[PDB]
RNA sequence: GUGAGGGGAGUGAAAUAGAUCCUGAAACCGCAUGCAUACAAGCAGUGGGAGCACCUUCGUGGUGUGACUGCGUACCUUUUG
RNA sequence: GCUAAAACUAUGUGCCGAAGCUGCGGAUGUAUACUUUGUAUACGUGGUAGGGGAGCGUUCUGUAAGCCGAUGAAGGUGUGU
């Protein structure tokens, strides 16, 4: 009972080069590299998968922090003052309004001075 | 409704061929053979050959007219190649390759 | 001395990037009106109004 | 106008007649789901936020269905130490439609 | 997507002119750094430059303290053998005061072709006067 | 060039079934279209992300391209490493 | 780059900061309870040499004188799922 391996291996080595294209040179022609190629980048996705949080969190704290700024307090005051106030709008919220709403962000930051004081 | 013609089998490397194809491409029919006649490259009289069929395909077998014509494709592709041996020192031998070329010209108006 | 990776295509390519040929200066001459090489004899041996054979 | 709504462990900005997708939730679809913990309001000049939440303001939604996300692929690899994993994702979501806010 | 990136087609660069008279290097620099890269704006992006331009005069009237104005070397190397060249803050704050204010922005700017298209909205004059007059900079306190 | 090689006509169900002639994969090498690219330093990806071209149920859409930006020194074997 | 510091000693308030902890959704091993069922509960789920368990796919024999097929099989090349 003899098995030959063709239809198997070329299905194979085409599903991981159709998994390559786009890349550079070899990369993305060459059965040896473009295999390492694909583990790399899995392994790089799942280790971005996890900065990406740190990466939003930290967009949007600079953006409170240049609001609060504009309206007369740090960034670290502003969210103590928020916190006594008892306010519990997340960061990505309190960017967001910073951003599209002056108004409203010069409110809260009445709100979290008066709890200050 | 392009006039192709088609020379299969020149011995010559495409690499060489290719110089003159992309000396001549896209250009009037007239200006190309005057810059064919007065070239000094051997693939030059092969692609010659190859521009004078087609035009006399075109005029022949499509009924149509050489003054609006212009060479609107080429392209050469390299052929199959033939396996020689060459001597050297100390009783070594190496491998010869003799390439060939196939060019293919296409006339439009 | 010899390589110690193979060349990649578009290197290769960069580097044949002056390889175009250029073409010759043709003009016509007035005695026949035949197109000729600039400052030489036509093929039927006519040149500023001399014909060198018979 | 626009209110904020906190729903799967997460805060959204809303609008009347906007879609947004959240974590899966139990309610059937085409059903119509109430959030009474509101946490700000903004209409024009008139902002109010609340403390922990504000008092009477009301976001109604319908349900439009659930579905699933693109695959992502996990991949693990120690090198020189003969070790590989690979395992498939597609998380779950529920897509909502407000439909009223109230304040 | 609910969160959003500053579009540079949108961006609005503003001019504001800055005196050094009396003032101290690097605390100057600092705040001019965060103008240039735009840290100030609710808009604030990575990898969008959102800044302002900032004009400098009195620039050689720039302070340092302690014994710095006579210890703090500047070098810089030809790449040819032995050819590694000095100064000192006060020749060099006589000399040429751009390159004073270019240094010490540029070593708070990040280090790229962003960087530096943020460090060509400074502009530096040693005298009083400025070229910039059409575009109406507005004094600013720093 | 009475060459080779082609184009038309004709045969055939089929002529990229035309005689190193069933199917015709990959490495490697051409032509054409769209986007990017000549002030910027490194395993070439990955997470974000503006602009452009085409298709569009014009949508919080789809297909190509990817200015700018955070992170990031291949695989196997053998080893205390 | 920094000098009543952006240095040192002592003290207070706040904040940043990990794949640690919490929140939302999903998968799975063991043991209990519901004393049928597969539903809840509790704990657990980094890993080399190595041990245990459970599967995918390929050639051929029976089921097969059956079923699909020139209204197009295998094979090749794209798309969607």
């Amino acid at each position: 009972a003899r098995v030959k391996r063709g239809v198997v291996a070329h299905r194979r080595h085409k599903k991981i080069l159709a998994r390559a294209k786009g890349y550079y040179g070899a990369r993305s022609r060459v059965y040896r590299v473009a295999f390492q190629a694909v583990i790399k980048a899995g392994q790089y996705a799942y280790r971005d998968r996890r900065q990406k949080k740190r990466q939003f969190r930290a967009l949007w704290i600079a953006r409170i922090n240049a609001g609060a700024r504009q309206n007369g307090l740090s960034y670290s005051r502003m969210i103590d003052g928020l916190k006594k106030a008892q306010v519990i709008i997340d960061r990505r919220v309190l960017a967001d309004i910073a951003m599209h709403d002056a108004v409203a962000f010069a409110a809260l930051a009445e709100k979290a001075k008066g709890a200050l004081a | 409704m392009e006039v192709t013609a088609k020379l299969r089998g020149a011995a010559i490397s495409a690499q060489k061929a290719r110089l003159v194809a992309d000396l001549i491409r896209g250009k009037s029919v007239a200006h190309a053979l005057n810059i064919l006649n007065f070239s000094n490259k051997k693939a030059a009289v092969l692609v010659k050959k190859a521009l004078e069929s087609a035009i006399a395909n075109a005029e022949h077998n499509n009924s149509l007219d050489v003054d609006d014509l212009k060479v609107s494709t080429i392209y050469v592709d390299e052929g199959m190649s033939l396996k020689r041996i060459m001597p050297r020192a100390k009783g070594r031998a190496d491998r010869i390759t003799k390439r060939t070329c196939h060019i293919t010209v296409k006339v439009g108006v | 001395a010899v390589q110690q990776n193979r060349k990649s295509r578009s290197r290769r390519d960069m580097r044949r990037s002056h390889d175009a040929l250029t073409e010759n200066a043709l003009t016509v001459d007035q005695a026949t009106g035949e197109t000729h090489r600039r400052h030489h004899v036509t093929k039927d041996g006519f040149y500023r109004g001399r014909q060198l054979f018979a | 106008m626009y209110a904020v709504i906190q729903s799967g462990g997460k805060q959204h900005r809303v609008v009347e007649g906007e879609t947004l997708k959240v974590e899966l939730l139990k309610a059937e679809s085409g059903a119509t789901i109430t959030f009474d913990d509101v946490l700000m309001v903004v209409n024009g000049d008139n902002i109010q936020i609340g403390a922990p939440v504000v008092a009477g303001a009301k976001v109604t939604a319908e349900v439009i269905g659930h579905g699933r996300h693109d695959k992502i692929r996990i991949i693990k690899m120690r090198r020189r130490k003969h070790y590989r994993k690979q395992q498939g994702h597609r998380q779950w979501f529920t897509e909502l439609k407000i439909t009223g806010i109230s304040g | 997507m609910k969160t959003l990136s500053a579009k540079p087609a949108e961006v609005q660069h503003d001019w504001f002119v800055v005196d050094a008279t009396g003032k101290t290097l690097g605390r100057l620099a600092t705040e001019i750094a965060r103008r240039l890269r735009g840290k100030h704006k609710t808009s604030y992006t990575p990898h969008v430059d959102t800044g302002d331009y900032i004009i400098v005069i009195n620039a050689e009237q720039v302070q340092v303290t302690g014994n710095k104005a006579l210890d703090k070397k500047y070098y810089r190397h030809t790449e040819f053998p032995g050819g590694l060249k000095e100064t000192n803050f006060e020749k060099l704050v006589a000399h040429k005061p751009e390159e004073i204010f270019e240094r010490a922005v540029k070593g708070m700017l990040p280090k790229g072709p962003l960087g530096y298209a943020m460090i060509k909205k400074m502009k530096v004059y040693a005298g009083s006067e400025h070229p910039h007059a059409a575009q109406q900079p507005q004094v600013l306190d720093i």
